[PDB]
């Protein structure tokens, strides 16, 4: 591999080297370990706590506007796509991090009116309509 | 000239050419209450 | 300098876990996030 002290670094390496996990399933308890403060060593369930995280529709969601925004910050032309988190994402997002750390690139503005946006009333009712209709659907399915 | 505003004309001393009128000032309410209450074929919002 | 991953502002974590979660491993993730020469002798 190629290391250097101004333009690259070896920040990945090093974190491996610190890295105390050995295989997937390691990676998977200790994340569990880390979400609740009790610690069974399961299989499934691990597995199905880090899938509800972020691959989940019914739990996880990037809106229209959140998914044109990460687009658009991570430089990739096609604005729509999934409200999903994919892993191209994460190794975009970590990718990004590295140039930025590189000397390549600069940080974002927290007030700028770009990174701002305007929530209006009719947004804020479906918000509170569509919590009904979830705290709904739990008791059909449970006398169904 | 309209009729309510021909009864009192007021004197203006700008000098610069109007124009872009002054917009209904409520129409941020309305036009989010309509996006929420309206029927969407897509179903965007 | 080194990574970590923080999910909900728990508690630190190091990065490279998130990786070998997504059933990736360490030679891979080198292939990722390094660039290759090539030794002969």
């Amino acid at each position: 591999l190629f290391t250097n002290d101004l333009d690259h670094g070896p920040y990945i390496s090093e974190t491996l080297r610190v890295d105390p996990t050995n295989d997937r399933l390691s990676a998977l308890v200790e994340i569990y370990r880390m979400m609740r403060p009790g610690e069974p060593p399961t299989r499934e369930a691990a597995e199905s706590l880090f899938e509800n995280l972020f691959f989940s529709e019914d739990r996880y969601d990037l809106s229209a506007v959140g998914r044109m925004k990460f687009n658009r910050s991570l430089l990739r032309e096609e604005i729509e796509g999934s409200g999903i988190l994919s892993k191209d994402d994460i190794i975009d997002v970590m990718k990004k991090l590295i140039d930025i750390r590189n000397g390549k690139g600069e940080v974002d503005d927290i007030d700028h009116l770009g990174n701002r946006r305007i929530r209006s009333v009719g947004e804020m009712a479906e918000n509170q309509f569509r919590v009904g209709l979830v705290r709904v659907e739990r008791a059909v399915k449970e006398r169904l | 000239y309209s009729y309510t505003e021909k009864k009192r004309i007021r004197k203006d001393f700008g000098k610069r050419p109007q124009v872009l009128d002054v917009p209904y000032l409520l129409s941020i309410q309305l036009d989010s209450f309509q996006k929420f209450i309206e029927q969407d074929p897509e179903g965007q919002y | 300098d080194n990574l970590f991953v923080r999910i909900d502002r728990r508690r630190k974590l190091p990065a490279t876990i998130i990786l070998r979660a997504l059933n990736y491993t360490t030679e891979q993730i080198l292939d990722l996030f390094f660039e290759k020469v090539i030794f002969e002798i």
